[PDB]
Formats: structure tokens, C-alpha cells, sequence
RNA sequence: AUCCUUAUGCACGGGAAAUACGCAUAUCAGUGAGGAUUCGUCCGAGAUUGUGUUUUUGCUGGUUGAAAUUAUAAA
């Protein structure tokens, strides 16, 4: 489909060119609206502000492949290079579609400890990243036991937040014993939780 | 190809092993990433390929269990998908 | 950075400040006195007589920058201004002690020497201090940093609200 | 040591495409700006661009 | 092991902005920018008187 | 004043000898060794007294020791 | 990785000799584009059809008017006598395709597949590149793969 | 290792180690001098021994020849360690569930060396359990 | 006094050990015959054990079968220096024995190279010129190839941090660099010497060769150029890939 | 006691001011130390004049110095002390051999010629 | 050599334009702070850099600013812009005489 | 007596850097360290080893919290 849908949408282009040499104008991107994240290279190309810069990056594939090489840390997509190509595929509409199979946002939520947060909506809210918390404490004078630790810890947030749905009877069976001093039973000791 | 569908098993091995110290999250995104890579490649070729498929149901399975056996030391019955699909972003780990 | 003494001149100057996109506006926690524009008596003057809009021009240090530095100039500034928003009249007076000490035809403040200039601020910063005493009932002793707090900013100062004192009191226990 | 990224050597350009919900508060913001007196004309020429 | 002296925080016109040690830094501006200054004043004439 | 490393040791007699021109020689070690160790420093603190205000001149003691500067 | 293609290109000629080769590219004013020609007739001329490289990985596609296949199996057996026919074991195919669909090792077809290869590597030199038959797949297309 | 480590002879030896080192902790290895998996245990020991130097201090016991400690695990036996410090057990919680004695053998010098410092900490701190940063939870 | 002795000799067994798996002689001198034997009959034992283990746990991987998280990672480590001993080793024979390829070979695979150059009309790419037209692009685009790894990260080791502020030189003082750049390719025929990590495509691996932050630019500055030149001329006929 | 061979020996003052010329040429750059690198600037003709130590044990590693200055005409001295030479030219290590070397736009040209001066008169 | 008994002293205490600077180098920087800030509902704003996709800005870039395009506002530091080592820096001057000297 | 050169020492002042900066009963080193090269030659001063710190030494200040708290005495 790509590859037919490349050809299609290449030839409609030079066609849209065409005329637009035929009215004398440069070729308006506002029209391949619809016709722009189809083709390879894309026709997102055609119209990236470092076209003629990238015009001198050649052999860019083989290069590209020979990273494996040079780079140590190795490529999921030595393949195609974002710049001379495009986005070759899109998942935003997979994000989108998952949260509407889980019953919308609301009903994801529900299963988070999130309304233990007690907000009225959740429109202003934001996350601490935890890659980023990693790398904020990882500028100090620390032994490999505290670095792991820390390394660990974000998780010790993620099981919180889903806690509430990691700790009843259906996900795990057995005791049900009493978190000191609190009415919160555990259902299992999920240590960090 | 036997010897890619191979190295894909690889990879998902290599994200399962280096688990330890290493976050779910970041284990997840690793994972969507070898997926992403494995479909946007070859797209059409996997839903030909019956093996690949084997052992992208498996290795999704791993994956979870994983991110379960962190969570605690008894497996579970079953979590809810939920933890594992919904996006980073609803605290989930996004899994593709 | 643009800094904005409102707190939500954010967004509107957001969205025309993308243009520009090197340019970070900032809020604040100063309440600082640049409301006292209009306790300015030549800027005032200019501003009742415009017939239309007009961007204009001012030195707000006027003879400063070559004597005293730009922090202490803008320092002096606050203080200035400041004493006028408490008390614009009080202010005049303490500028207008002196009918020698001048206000030249281009000017905004009246050319002192540097002691008598050391003295306006001290009168300037006592004003200040005696007003806030009236006003919100309070013994002038305090703390250095506090008397800073007051002077610069003005600010809302760490005012936590009876349920934050509350929460803070359980947390505590 | 491993130094902190050189701030600067951030990633730029050839983002992912922008957010529904973003859009919206960029659209109500100009609405905001329309509604609330036309400037005259370059609330709607911003608008536009937008 | 004495306090024989003290030691106090050098300030210059740069500097200036941010020494709190010493009070009166926002307070009373001027007279401020008059201690900063001339203790600097001080230090170069102290640096000259030595040199005399 | 020396400059090129002034005169050298062959016992030190020379050198001592060199110096005697300059005429000034055994106090300058009851500062040297204040300084390259402060050992003797250590040594005295384990004091001294100025023209202080009210001295009377009756008083007479002033001791120091880094919480306070305790006078007698 | 410009070097290992410039020396991959010593290697492609040699497979393809300078005339095929030639033929290949097309003209050096007016080069091919991948796979074409100019004429059906050029086209129809050496064995190699396509023929294509990628990196290590060489792709050649050999036509042969029956006759000429046979004659390059008589001169495969020739250089190396075959009584025991240990040709289709020993040989490779796509282990992965459907038992039914892969490569019929259809003794003739398989002989002309292993001629063709021993071919291929006569062309090249080793002292360059070990061309192994192990590493080779040869599919042949025929009357009956 | 052998000429590595210092071993000891009887029980009342190891008692007095266990007492009489104040500043440095203990890690005890109670183990069958012929068996695998004690001989690889003492082997990452002696690795680590000289690392952990300042802050730790190893020490072996043949089970079989000193029988005085079976008191510390209800004669189950198998070739174990035991963490000490101001002359207190020190229990070192994995996944496991004997939080008493790591009876049980970890491969990285550099996870044992860690886990050898937290539990320094936890003593340090004056804590008897210790979570380790590692889970374990598959060498029972 | 037979304890040191012991504990000396430990530290000697570890070395010769340490030493072969260098890929180093244990030519030491005063040690005993015997003594010296029985160490080289271990570390032959130990290399018939410790390859062959080696070689089982890269088979397991690859079936996927069941092995330690840090075994395998041991196993990277040794397999890799196994096979730089094997490459060093080809290297040798190789000098030992001359160049593989005898000169009849090389004068018929030159020929070819020539004939065909000649059949497609080659102008040969010509030295960077001190004052070269699309100069200042193909090093920015260099530059931005040295930097994409780091793009994504947020911290920085010290050999990265010291080839980002390499590229920010270049960047920075752009005629500095491309002159430096044209002296390397003039002259420089000597080399700060690359080292060789090795990778971990479990199935097969290696080799991850890391040259000197410096020397890489001027490479790099060579791949875009050559590559672009190639393009221009058409060094590379239609099929390659 | 000095080495016979080993000449011509400075005298004291003498030695002083070349040991001093010495070190303000190594301050300067226009200095260089050592046998080889005296040979080389002979060679050139750089050399204005060249310092040796009597003090050099065995002699003979200088005593083709003398040779060479005499067959180019650059003046020459031994100096008594290897470590005094050493220290002048800037290195902790006993030094045998020294070159002040020729600059038209020296600073010290003057003091140097005069050093040159004085060591031409001692030669005889 | 020994590793250190591990304590946990908090001596320091420092500041000082001199010591911040340093400091500066080694902090995360106030656009990491943001981008390390992941908006809460929103399909959070990536860069997909080819070698890797992965990547998300973060909530560096402002809602109305991530709508429209991107920001030089958060290329706002000179405090660490990766700066040579000793050795580095004098190999390159090295070089450069070099280069002066051949272009005489 | 006036002006300048070099080195140093003391300092004002201005910068950059600390991934740097030391130390050594060490081994070697202008009687050649380590490097260049157009191959003719050229530069000429540390190198090796061990090791102590090294997201930093010493000091100050604030806000805070911490919970931050008020002498005696006669009718």
C-alpha cells in the first residue's frame, strides 16, 4: 500500500507542480494537505526547511548502516533516516485508540490511585518523569548501593499509583494482612508498595 | 527471515535480561521500541510469518511478567491490562 | 526575559511572544512598584498630554549610571518608587526638600550630590518602614531579611492559609 | 562525573504531530483574544497563522 | 584554632547584588554602593599604600 | 632581596656567612617556624594582651580560644 | 563504509565481468536506472538479468535458454564428477518456506544451480572474498521449481 | 580462596571475632570446605574481602569441624553466610524469606561488595533489618 | 614462612591467568622450572575449560534457552576477547606470510577496476579544495552525524562530553577545523589508536571500533565529502545498494 | 679536581656571568641544552657560543664539542660544575653541554656578546 | 585500594558565582527540570531523532509553543556548553599551529 | 636621574579550569624523557610506577523548619 500509495501521490505531486509552473507560483504546501504523510520519501520531504542543506548528506543510508560499527548502542531503525524520509509510520492514532478500549480515560484512572490525589479534574496536572529524577540525584557522590536504590524507586511510584489495582482479591490470593496501624490490608507483600 | 525473526527474540531477551536495576518504564519503551522496529520494517511480512508471531505473543508475555514478578514475588492471577497498555503518560507503562 | 509584574500577563504575551521565541516571560512573586509610573510627575504630565498613542522615552536613572551602578541604580529606583506608591505626597516632599536641588528639563528626579543622595534614600526607606508600621499595626525591629522582603517586593510573604497551618500542624504530630 | 547534556544539544525539529487538547487551549486562548474586542484585525490575521 | 582576625566577604561592584552578609545591601542602596565601593577603594589604595 | 637563589649550603656556614653583610638572622626563625608548621602555635595556644579599652591599667590578663575571646 | 563499497565494486565487476557489467549501468552520459535497460535486446543478452548488491549480500539473476543450462551442468560435472548424486544433500533451500513451496531439489535443476555458483566463484578471486557455497542460496526456477 | 581469607578453628574463635571487630562489620561464612558452592562463595569473598576492607571484614568456618552454631539456623546447614556488627545479627532481607543468612551463592563482586555495604549502613544506623537493593528470589 | 609463599604463588597463578587472556607471554624470569610448568599446564586447562564453556553459554543464548544475567554478560566478555585474540592472531599469520592476494591476482582485479573506470569516464575526486564550494555544508552536516547519538541523552560521560565540545569547536571556529581538517588528510599518517568494545546482537556480535573524538571529525569531514563527490561523478553504478 | 682536557676552563667571576647569559637566554628561548642539541646548532650555525662541563665524567662525550667549535669558529668555554650549568639552563638534571644560540633581536644580545668576548680571550 | 567507609556526610554547604559556575556544569539545568515534567493527559510532545525515536521533550516546550513550533528560550544556558578537557584543548592549539605553519 | 626587556617575588584588577591538581626514602631521565618527518631530517623535557583528594578544601549569611520557649517579688 506504501509503495503503490508512493507512487500515486509522487506522480500527483509532479501533476500539482506541473500547474502551478503552468500559473507560475511556487507550489503551495497548503494544498498537499491530505496528500502529506503518504509517499517515500514522504511529501512532509518535499517541504522540511533543511532541504537544501541535506541535498549534500549522501551515501546517508550506507552510513547509516555502518553505525553499527561506531556507535555502540544499536539501532531499531538504521533502516530509514526521519530527515531524507519522513515519518514513516504514525502510532498516534494506537495511543488514542488503546485509552478508549480501557473504557476512556476516566475508567483508567479509576483503576489509579489518582483520585486519592483528590483533584477535581485532571487538565493541570504533570508527572515528575522518572528517567529525569534519576538523572537529577545521579550528580552526587554515591555508592553503587545507593545509585541501584535510587534507580529502583521509580518504580516505587508506579506501584503506588497502580496499587489500587494491584492489591485486591482477583490479582492476587492469599492473606490479607493489616499494614500497620491503618485500615489498608495488602494482598501479598508487594514490597514497594 | 528465520535469522531476523531470531534477532528479534535476541533483543526481547536482552530487554528481559539487564531488568533488575532497570525501571518498568523504561523496560516498556524499550520493548515498544524492538516491536515498532520489527513491524514498521517489515509490515506486511509478520502476518504471514506464523513463528514471528509466536514469539511476539510470548515475548509481550515475558515483558509483562517482568514488570509482575517486580511487583511482587508471587506471580499474580492476573493484573488487569491496563498497567501495561495504558500510555505513559495515564502512569501505565504504554506497551504497544 | 520579559518579566511581567502581573501575574497573568503570561499567556496573552505568550501567544504574541512566539515570534520570538528566545525570549522567556517570567512572573513574579515582587509586587514590584512600577505602578508608581503614574506618582512620576513628568511622566505623568506626558501621559495627560497625549492626544493619541505615543511610545516615549525616559532615563528613569537620569544622571545615575555614570555615578552609581545598575543594580544600585535600579535598587534606589525601587526604593523611590515604592515610597511614592505608599505615599505619592510624602515622596514629592522628601524629592522637593531642597527648592536648589532642581529637576532638570530632561530629567525625572531631582540631581543630587552623592551624601544628599545617600540621605533622600535613607528619608525614602524610613518613610517606607514608618507608613508599612501605620498601615498593618507591626514593632519596627524585625530582621534585615525581612526589611529587604518588604522593601523590594512587597510580596504576599509566606502566608500559609489556616488549612495549610492545619495540615502542617498534623504532619508535625 | 558523567557531566550534564550541554542544555543546547536538545532535540528541535520533525516533532510528532501536536495534541487535540493542546490545540484547544491555543484555540480558546485565541478566541479570548478575538471575543475580547477585535484588535481590530490582527486578532483574526494571529488567528490565522495559528 | 585563634579568631585572632576575621575573615569578611569581598565584595566589588559585581558582587555587590548579591552580599547579604553585611546588612543595608537593598535597605539603603546608596549607602551601600558606597561601602562596596569604597571598600574597593580601600583595597587598591591599601594595594598602592604598600607599593609607596 | 635575593633573587637567584641567593647563595647556596655547603654546611650552611656559607650561606651565614653571606648573610652577615645583611646583619639579621635568629628572629626570623622564631617566625619561620610560627609559619611552616604552626606547631609552636599549637604549642602556645595549649595568651596575649593589647591596649585594650579600660585597661585601667590595674587589669591585666587576655586570653583567646575560637568559641570566644575570653578575657580575664 | 564508502571504502568496503568501492571494494565491493572491484568484486561486482568481477562477477559481472566489464561487459555485463557495462550493459548494466548503461551508458556513463545516460546511466540505468536500477534494474532497467535500454533495450529488450541488451536486456536478452548475458545470462544476468538483474542483478543487484547490498553491501555483502550480491543478488544475481541468471536467465539460460535450456540448452545453455545443460551445458553448464555437463561442464559442473565435468570439474567435479557426481556419481552419487550428493548434490540435493549438501545443498541449501529456504527452510523456513512450506515444505511443498521451497526449492524442489529436482536433481537437473539442482545440478544447474551448483554449476551456476561454482561459476560465480571461478569469476571472483578468493584472496579478496571467501565465497562459500555454504553461504550461497541458489534458487532455480524452471519446468519445475 | 584459601590462603586468602582468614579461617577459623573453633567456635569460641568465631565468637570473639564476632565481638572484638567494633568499627568494621563481620561477614561470617559458615560452610563444608569441600563443597561447590561454599568454594565459590569463599572465592567472590576473597575478591571482595579486600575491597570492603575498611568497612567489612570476612571470615570462614567448617561447619563439620566447628558444630557449635547450629543453634543460628535450626540445623537446615547448607553452606551459608552471616552478617555481624557491635556483636548483633544482622538480617539482610531478600526475596528469599530466610532473612537471617544469604544460603545462598550471588555472582557479581560488585552486587556482593553492595550489598555487604548496605547492610554496614543499616548497623551504622543501628537498623537490624536491612532491605537489600537487590531481590534475589532465584537461588533458593 | 609458607603461608606468603602460598599467597605469592596465588597472585603468580591469577597473573599468568590475567596474561593469557591479554593475549601476552608469562616469559617471568626467576620463577622454577617446575613451578613454571604445572602454572602453563593450568592456564592450558583453564583455556580448554573457559573457551569451550565460553562457546556453550553463546549457544544457549542463542537457543534462548536459560543462563545467568551475568553469565552471559562473563561470557560476552571473554567470547570478545577471544575473538580479538583470533583476529590478532589472523594478523599475524597474515604478516608472516605476505598479502593473500599474489601479484597475478592483483594486477588482473586492478586491471578491471581501471577498464572499467575508463569504460565510464571517470574525473577522479579531487583534493578538498583550501577554498571548496560546498565545503561549509558538508562539515555541518558531518558535525550533525558526530552529534545525533547525543541528542537523546541527558547526561554525559567524559569521552562524549569531550567530542560534543570537539563538534562545538568546529562549529564555532568552522575555518579552524576545515584547515585542521585538510592538514590531517595532507600529512597526519599516524593515529591515537582505536579501541574496540564489542556489541551484544546476542545471535552474533562485535565490533564497535571508538577512535580518538578528533581524528573522527576530519573522518567524518572525508565520508561526507567522498560520498557526496562519488554521487556527483557517479563513482557507484546503479545497482549498488 | 677539574679535568686537564677540559679546556678552557672558565675562571669564577667568569663562569658566573656565563652561567647568568645561560639562564637569561633560557628565559628567553635563545638557549639550548645539551651535547646533541649543542652539535645540532653547531651544525646550523646557530651557536654564538657554546658551554661545556669540565665536570663531565667521562670527558670524552664533550671533547668533540671543542673540535667542532673549532673548525666552525664559535668560541667555547668549559665551565667547572655540570649541576651549577644545569640549574641555569633550567633543568634539575646535571647538564653537560649548552649552546646559546645567535638573534640579531635579542634583548640580551649585548650581555651575550660580551660573554663571547671573554671567552674568545681565553683561548689562545 | 579500599573503598570508603560509607558514612553520609552533608559537610559542603557551598555556593558562589566561582563555585556555581562548576556546579552549574554538573546540575541538571532548569530546561532538563522542565522537560524531566511530562504534562499529565496529553500525548506528550517526541522528537524523533532517526537513530532513535524514543525521545520525548517533555514539558520544556509551552502548550501553545508545542501547537505552533519549536523555542530557543530553552537554549538558554552558556553554564555547561560542553567545554574541553586541559589535554584536548592543547592538542587542538597544537593542531592549529600546525595548520598556520603549512599555510606559511 | 628618565624609559624599556627578561625572570622572579608580592599584590590590585580581569578572566578560564578544577577530568584537575598534588605528593612520593620509588624506577629512569639534556651522558636524551617524550615526541614530530615532506624521510633529508626536526622539536627537545618529562616519562614510568605508586598513590591522595578529585559532581570538589576552608569559611560566612539567610530563610526556614526543628516546635522555635520569656527573669523576681513586696503589699
Amino acid at each position: 500500500n506504501e509503495f503503490l500509495d508512493s507512487q500515486r501521490v509522487w506522480a500527483e505531486y509532479a501533476t500539482k507542480r506541473q500547474e502551478a509552473i503552468q500559473q507560475n507560483r511556487r507550489l503551495a504546501f497548503e494544498e498537499l494537505e491530505g496528500s502529506w504523510d503518504r509517499g517515500i520519501p514522504r511529501i512532509s520531504t518535499l517541504f522540511q526547511r533543511d532541504r537544501h542543506t541535506l541535498a549534500y548528506d549522501r551515501g546517508h543510508r550506507i552510513r547509516r548502516e555502518f553505525k553499527q560499527y561506531s556507535l555502540e548502542r544499536n539501532s531499531p531503525f538504521w533502516w530509514t533516516n526521519s530527515h531524507h524520509d519522513g515519518k514513516l509510520w504514525n502510532l498516534n492514532a494506537y495511543r488514542t485508540d488503546v485509552i478508549q478500549a480501557l473504557g476512556g480515560i476516566e475508567t483508567i484512572l479509576e483503576h489509579t490511585l489518582f483520585k486519592g490525589t483528590g483533584f477535581n479534574s485532571w487538565e493541570g496536572l504533570f508527572w515528575e518523569k522518572a528517567s529525569g529524577f534519576e538523572d537529577s540525584m545521579q550528580f552526587k557522590k554515591l555508592t553503587h548501593a545507593q545509585r541501584t536504590g535510587l534507580s529502583q524507586i521509580p518504580n516505587r511510584r508506579f506501584t503506588l499509583w497502580w496499587s489500587p489495582t494491584i492489591n485486591r482479591a482477583n490479582v492476587y490470593v492469599g492473606f490479607l494482612v493489616q499494614l500497620d496501624l491503618t485500615g489498608i490490608f495488602l494482598h501479598g507483600k508487594i514490597p514497594t508498595l | 527471515s528465520e535469522e531476523e525473526i531470531k534477532k528479534f527474540d535476541s533483543r526481547i531477551r536482552g530487554i528481559l535480561m539487564a531488568s533488575g536495576s532497570t525501571t518498568f518504564t523504561k523496560v516498556a519503551a524499550k520493548w515498544n521500541t524492538s516491536l515498532i522496529s520489527l513491524f514498521t520494517y517489515f509490515r506486511e511480512a509478520i502476518v504471514a510469518t506464523e513463528p514471528l508471531l509466536d514469539i511476539l505473543v510470548k515475548g509481550e508475555t515475558r515483558i509483562q511478567n517482568r514488570v509482575k514478578l517486580g511487583l511482587n514475588s508471587k506471580m499474580p492471577t492476573r493484573f488487569p491490562p491496563a498497567v501495561f497498555y495504558t500510555p505513559k503518560e495515564l502512569g501505565g507503562l504504554g506497551m504497544i | 526575559q520579559i518579566i511581567v509584574t502581573r501575574k497573568a500577563m503570561l499567556d496573552p504575551l505568550e501567544v504574541h511572544m512566539l515570534d520570538f521565541p528566545n525570549i522567556a516571560i517570567r512572573p513574579t512573586e515582587l509586587r514590584l512598584p512600577f505602578s508608581a509610573a503614574m506618582s512620576i510627575d513628568k511622566l505623568s504630565d506626558v501621559v495627560m498630554k497625549a492626544t493619541e498613542p505615543q511610545m516615549v522615552l525616559f532615563n528613569i536613572y537620569d544622571d545615575w549610571l555614570d555615578r552609581i551602578s545598575s543594580y544600585t541604580a535600579f535598587s534606589r529606583l525601587t526604593l523611590l518608587l515604592r515610597a511614592l506608591k505608599t505615599n505619592e505626597e510624602s515622596a514629592k516632599m522628601i524629592l522637593l526638600s531642597d527648592p536648589t536641588i532642581t529637576i532638570k528639563s530632561y530629567h525625572l528626579w531631582p540631581s543630587f550630590t552623592d551624601e544628599q543622595w545617600i540621605t533622600i534614600e535613607s528619608q525614602m526607606r524610613d518613610l517606607i518602614l514608618t507608613e508599612y508600621g501605620r498601615k498593618y499595626n507591626v514593632n519596627i525591629s524585625a530582621l534585615t531579611q525581612t526589611e529587604i522582603k518588604d522593601i523590594i517586593l512587597g510580596q504576599n510573604i509566606k502566608a500559609p492559609s489556616v488549612k495549610r497551618q492545619k495540615m502542617a500542624e498534623l504532619e508535625a504530630a | 562525573l558523567s557531566y550534564l547534556k550541554d542544555l543546547e544539544n536538545d532535540r528541535v525539529n520533525s516533532l510528532s504531530d501536536a495534541t487535540l487538547e493542546d490545540l484547544q487551549k491555543m484555540r480558546t486562548i485565541l478566541k479570548s483574544y478575538r471575543k475580547a474586542d477585535p484588535t481590530n484585525p490582527q486578532g483574526w490575521i494571529a488567528s490565522a497563522r495559528l | 584554632l585563634g579568631l585572632l582576625p576575621k575573615p569578611e566577604p569581598k565584595v566589588k561592584l559585581s558582587n555587590m547584588m548579591s552580599v547579604f552578609e553585611n546588612d543595608q545591601n537593598i535597605t539603603d542602596p546608596t549607602a551601600w554602593e558606597k561601602v562596596v565601593k569604597d571598600q574597593v577603594d580601600l583595597r587598591k589604595r591599601k594595594h598602592l599604600e604598600e607599593n609607596e | 632581596q635575593y633573587k637567584f637563589r641567593e647563595t647556596t649550603h655547603s654546611k650552611r656556614e656559607l650561606d651565614s656567612g653571606d648573610d652577615q653583610p645583611q646583619s639579621s638572622e635568629a628572629k626570623r626563625t622564631k617566625f619561620s617556624n610560627p609559619a611552616i608548621p604552626p606547631v609552636i602555635d599549637l604549642e602556645k595556644i595549649k595568651k596575649l594582651m593589647t591596649v585594650t579599652k579600660v585597661s585601667l591599667p590595674e587589669g591585666s590578663f587576655k586570653r583567646v580560644k575560637p568559641q570566644y575571646d575570653e578575657i580575664h | 563504509s564508502f571504502i568496503f563499497q568501492y571494494y565491493g565494486l572491484v568484486i561486482d565487476l568481477l562477477l559481472l565481468g566489464q561487459e555485463r557489467a557495462t550493459d548494466l549501468a548503461g551508458p556513463a552520459n545516460n546511466p540505468n536506472e536500477f534494474m532497467q535497460f535500454k533495450s529488450k535486446e541488451v536486456e536478452k543478452a548475458h545470462p544476468i538479468r538483474l542483478y543487484t548488491r547490498y553491501l555483502d549480500r550480491i543478488y544475481m539473476l541468471f536467465h539460460f535458454e535450456e540448452d545453455e543450462g545443460e551445458e553448464l551442468t555437463d561442464e559442473y560435472l565435468a570439474e567435479n564428477p557426481d556419481p552419487n548424486f550428493e548434490n540435493s544433500i549438501g545443498y541449501n533451500n529456504r527452510k523456513c518456506w512450506p515444505k511443498d513451496s521451497r526449492m524442489r531439489l529436482i536433481r537437473q535443476d539442482v545440478n544447474l544451480g551448483r554449476a551456476v555458483f561454482w561459476e560465480i566463484q571461478s569469476r571472483v578471486p578468493t584472496s579478496l572474498t571467501s565465497i562459500k557455497w555454504e553461504n550461497a542460496f541458489v534458487s532455480v526456477y524452471s519446468k519445475n521449481n | 580462596a584459601s590462603v586468602l581469607l582468614p579461617q577459623l578453628r573453633t567456635g569460641w574463635h568465631v565468637d570473639q571475632a564476632i565481638v572484638t571487630e567494633t568499627k568494621r562489620l563481620v561477614v561470617i561464612r559458615f560452610g563444608r570446605k569441600n563443597d561447590r558452592q561454599c568454594m565459590i562463595m569463599d572465592e567472590l569473598l576473597s575478591s571482595i574481602a579486600e575491597r570492603v576492607r575498611n568497612f567489612a571484614v570476612i571470615y570462614l568456618c567448617d561447619i563439620d569441624e566447628v558444630s557449635d552454631f547450629d543453634e543460628m539456623y535450626e540445623l537446615t546447614d547448607p553452606m551459608t553466610v552471616m552478617f555481624f556488627y557491635h556483636n548483633k545479627h544482622m538480617m539482610c532481607d531478600f526475596g528469599t524469606g530466610n532473612n537471617n543468612k544469604l544460603n545462598f551463592i550471588v555472582d557479581d563482586k560488585q552486587e556482593m561488595i553492595d550489598i555487604l555495604e548496605t547492610i554496614f549502613r543499616g548497623a551504622r544506623k543501628n537498623k537490624g533489618l536491612v532491605v537489600s537493593p537487590y531481590d534475589y528470589n532465584h537461588k533458593r | 614462612i609458607r603461608q606468603k609463599k602460598a599467597r605469592t604463588i596465588l597472585q603468580h597463578l591469577s597473573e599468568a591467568w590475567r596474561c593469557w587472556k591479554a593475549n601476552i607471554p608469562w616469559d617471568v624470569p626467576g620463577m622454577p622450572a617446575p613451578i613454571k610448568k604445572i602454572i602453563e599446564r593450568y592456564i592450558k586447562s583453564k583455556a580448554d575449560a573457559w573457551v569451550s564453556a565460553a562457546h556453550y553459554n553463546r549457544e544457549r543464548i542463542k537457543r534462548g534457552a536459560h543462563v545467568e544475567k551475568t553469565m552471559v554478560k562473563k561470557n560476552l566478555g571473554r567470547l570478545t576477547r577471544l575473538w580479538i585474540k583470533n583476529e590478532q592472531e589472523r594478523q599475524r599469520q597474515i604478516q608472516k606470510n605476505g598479502p593473500e592476494i599474489t601479484p597475478e591476482e592483483a594486477t588482473t582485479i586492478f586491471s578491471v577496476m581501471v577498464e572499467w573506470l575508463e569504460s565510464r569516464s571517470f574525473s577522479p575526486i579531487p583534493f578538498p579544495p583550501l577554498t571548496y564550494k560546498n565545503d561549509t555544508k558538508i562539515l555541518v552536516l558531518a558535525l550533525e552525524d558526530l552529534k545525533d547519538v547525543y541528542a537523546s541523552k541527558v547526561r554525559l560521560n567524559a569521552s562524549e562530553r569531550e567530542e560534543l565540545a570537539l563538534i562545538e569547536e568546529a562549529y564555532d571556529n568552522p575555518h579552524d577545523t576545515l584547515n585542521r581538517i585538510k592538514k590531517y588528510l595532507l600529512t597526519q599518517r599516524v593515529f591515537k589508536p582505536v579501541d574496540i568494545t564489542m556489541m551484544e546482537n546476542y545471535q552474533n556480535i562485535s565490533p564497535v571500533y571508538s577512535v580518538d573524538p578528533l581524528e573522527k571529525i576530519t573522518d567524518a569531514y572525508l565520508d561526507q565529502y567522498l560520498w557526496y563527490e562519488a554521487d556527483q561523478r557517479k563513482l557507484f553504478p546503479n545497482w549498488i545498494k | 679536581a677539574p679535568n686537564p682536557k677540559a679546556f678552557p676552563l672558565a675562571d669564577a667571576a667568569l663562569t658566573q656571568q656565563i652561567l647568568d647569559v645561560v639562564q637569561q637566554a633560557a628565559n628567553l628561548r635563545q638557549l639550548k641544552k645539551g651535547a646533541n642539541e649543542a652539535t645540532k646548532t653547531l651544525n646550523r650555525g646557530i651557536s654564538e657560543f657554546i658551554i661545556m662541563a669540565a665536570d663531565c665524567e667521562p670527558i670524552e662525550i664533550l671533547l668533540h664539542l671543542p673540535l667542532l667549535c673549532e673548525d666552525k669558529n664559535v668560541p667555547y668555554v668549559f665551565v667547572p660544575s655540570r649541576v651549577a650549568l644545569g640549574r641555569a639552563c633550567g633543568v634539575s638534571r646535571p647538564v653537560i653541554a649548552a649552546s646559546i644560540t645567535t638573534n640579531d633581536a635579542s634583548a640580551i644580545k649585548t650581555q651575550i656578546y660580551a660573554v663571547k668576548d671573554k671567552i674568545e680571550t681565553l683561548l689562545i | 585500594k579500599a573503598l570508603p567507609i560509607p558514612e553520609d556526610q552533608p559537610k559542603k554547604k557551598r555556593a558562589g558565582r566561582k563555585f556555581r559556575k562548576y556546579k552549574e556544569k554538573f546540575r541538571l539545568s532548569h530546561v532538563r527540570q522542565l522537560q524531566n515534567r511530562m504534562e499529565f493527559g496529553k500525548q506528550e510532545q517526541t522528537v524523533l531523532d532517526s537513530y532513535g525515536e524514543e525521545v520525548g521533550l517533555g514539558m520544556s516546550n509551552t502548550s501553545l509553543q508545542q501547537a505552533v513550533g519549536a523555542t530557543s528560550g530553552s537554549r538558554r544556558s552558556a553554564g555547561n556548553q560542553a567545554k574541553l578537557t586541559k589535554v584536548m584543548k592543547h592538542r587542538i592549539s597544537e593542531a592549529n599551529q600546525q595548520a598556520d605553519e603549512f599555510l606559511i
